[PDB]
């Protein structure tokens, strides 16, 4: 998955 | 409110020892409760109630993801018949993840985004709206979808539009806000080339930004950019 | 029961599927309501309830330790006041904590010791009665803790006595009983020598007879093993 | 902490 904040 | 009868103080202090115990449910719960004392949150008490959930949901999510995975194998063909399990399984795991969902845009919509005035507030409620309406995107399969999608993408948008009115291009939330905004193109709204497009302007005009920064301040931005090139990476 | 509608070949598969997604505390309720249907439990149902368990009641021994040290250094000379809030969480996580071995304990006792006359279900019954009365003693103070501490010895008792008559020394639930009450013995009864003889007896008694056991057995046995000599280790 | 099973 990608990055998330 | 269960907590109803403890101090906003002793809430925010509790969600602190939670969150060293790595004991996120109780930190949301105490955060929450600290959401409906009716005042606005500091920028702290932000930060403890957008981890709290996160790590909440983020759970949620890898087991959803890890059923739904079980769940697409036994409907392929050559797969023995195993009953109503699995589905029943993962729907119970999904509606405990919508609930929480539903609790935090509860919490947004009642009433910490209309009194959220500064920018770092407001475009930070504004994110985790997008956020939690993109999570509820993530296992929507009825006629709801669409407005679903669509109420993450105008949370963004919004959040968008303030941050490049308000805050510097290496403002961290702004980094933030854009690197899941562009998630949300990429993995929810069928748009690789607009995921690409916004991670590659928001990392460029943060980098020629980077000057204005104390060593500190650097550290921050930097880390953010850094998770926009791993998508960018990852995409192309 | 939450579980009483609920097929018990239905708990015991989602048990399955909730240890695959990590998901403990459901795993946990459904092999409640698995032993609550009243059959005695096969030896991979055994496995499933006491997995299920030592993770949920892992996961809150740990965030007691954390939250009983942080209470420990507030106590300390030249610490700052904080108000009851770390001595009353550290209290919440512990009520749950001894809710949940009331809970196991009350399924061992109603009543999956009583009906358990192989020597593969009563010893592995009678060690997980020893250990949760042991995380009952870990966090007793009152004036309950002799007999608490005394209950877990009395089923390791039990459960060594049967090992020792019905089972050879290298079976993997005779070896995990005796690291689990040698471990009794060290952090629990102020009896370090005991510990560490019962290991090191434990550990040589076994040795001599891997030379029976084919190669998946051996496997099985010298796992355990290893433990036994990390304590050793540990401890000398 | 010594290991248990
Ligand atoms: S708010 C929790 C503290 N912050 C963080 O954990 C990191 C990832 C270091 O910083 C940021 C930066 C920008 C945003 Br929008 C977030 O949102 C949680 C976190
Ligand atoms: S019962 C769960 C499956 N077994 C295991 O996870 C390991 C540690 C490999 O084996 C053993 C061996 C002996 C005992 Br008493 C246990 O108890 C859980 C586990
Ligand atoms: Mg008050
Ligand atoms: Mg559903
Ligand atoms: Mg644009
Ligand atoms: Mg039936
Ligand atoms: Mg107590
Ligand atoms: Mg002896």
């Amino acid at each position: 998955f990608p990055a998330t904040v | 409110g269960a907590m109803g009868s403890m101090e906003r103080a002793s809430l925010i202090q509790k969600a602190k020892l939670a969150e060293q115990a790595e004991r996120y449910e109780d930190m949301a719960a105490f955060m929450k409760g600290a959401v409906e004392k009716g005042e606005e949150l500091s920028n702290e008490e932000r930060c403890l109630l957008s981890v709290a959930y996160k790590n909440v949901v983020g759970g949620q999510r890898a087991a959803w993801r890890v059923l739904s995975s079980i769940e697409q194998k036994s409907n392929e063909e050559g797969s023995e018949e195993k009953g109503p399990e699995v589905r029943e399984y993962r729907e119970k795991v999904e509606t405990e993840l919508q609930g929480v969902c539903d609790t935090v845009l509860g919490l947004l919509d009642s009433h910490l985004i209309k009194e959220a005035g500064d920018a770092e507030s407001r475009v930070f409620y504004l994110k985790m709206k997008g956020d939690y309406y993109r999570y509820l995107a993530e296992v929507a399969t009825g006629d709801d979808k669409k407005r679903i999608i669509d109420s993450a993408r105008s949370a963004y948008q919004e959040a968008m539009d303030i941050s490049k009115k308000e805050m510097p291009p290496t403002n961290p939330i702004r980094l933030g806000l854009a690197l899941n905004f562009s998630v949300f193109h990429y993995e929810i709204a069928n748009s690789p080339e607009e995921a690409i497009s916004l991670a590659k302007t928001t990392f460029d005009e943060a980098m020629a930004d980077l000057h204005t920064l104390s060593e500190d301040s650097y550290k921050d931005s930097t880390l953010i950019m850094q998770l926009l090139r791993d998508n960018l990476t990852l995409w192309t």
